[PDB]
């Protein structure tokens, strides 16, 4: 229980690209397996991706 | 005569939504709330989603 409690704090909780839809081979990969920043698909707006 | 259709004004809003994607992906850069209060969900939204 107090390690699923932490990944929903940890994993639940990333931001990403922000892509709308986007194709963008998935956003770079999810910004290589990362997801930590990168944002240049095409133009997509804001999204916060919970 | 030919016209330019809202496929213009799509990607004039996706890159005005864009601008600050490259620099300040803080949306709007300033909070607005008159009408909408601060979510009350899971300890009040932990570590600002890792900022």
């Amino acid at each position: 229980l107090m390690r699923n409690i932490m990944d929903n704090i940890y994993r639940t909780n990333q931001g990403r690209s922000v892509v709308l839809d986007g194709q963008v081979n998935l956003e770079d990969l999810l910004t290589n397996e990362a997801a930590g920043i990168v944002r240049v698909k095409s133009m997509n707006s804001i999204t916060p991706l919970e | 005569t030919p016209q330019l259709s809202g496929e213009v004004y799509g990607m004039l809003d996706r890159l005005e939504a864009d601008r600050g994607k490259r620099t300040g992906i803080t949306d709007r850069t300033r909070g607005l709330d008159q009408n909408t209060l601060h979510s009350n969900q899971a300890a009040m939204s932990v570590n600002q989603l890792m900022t």
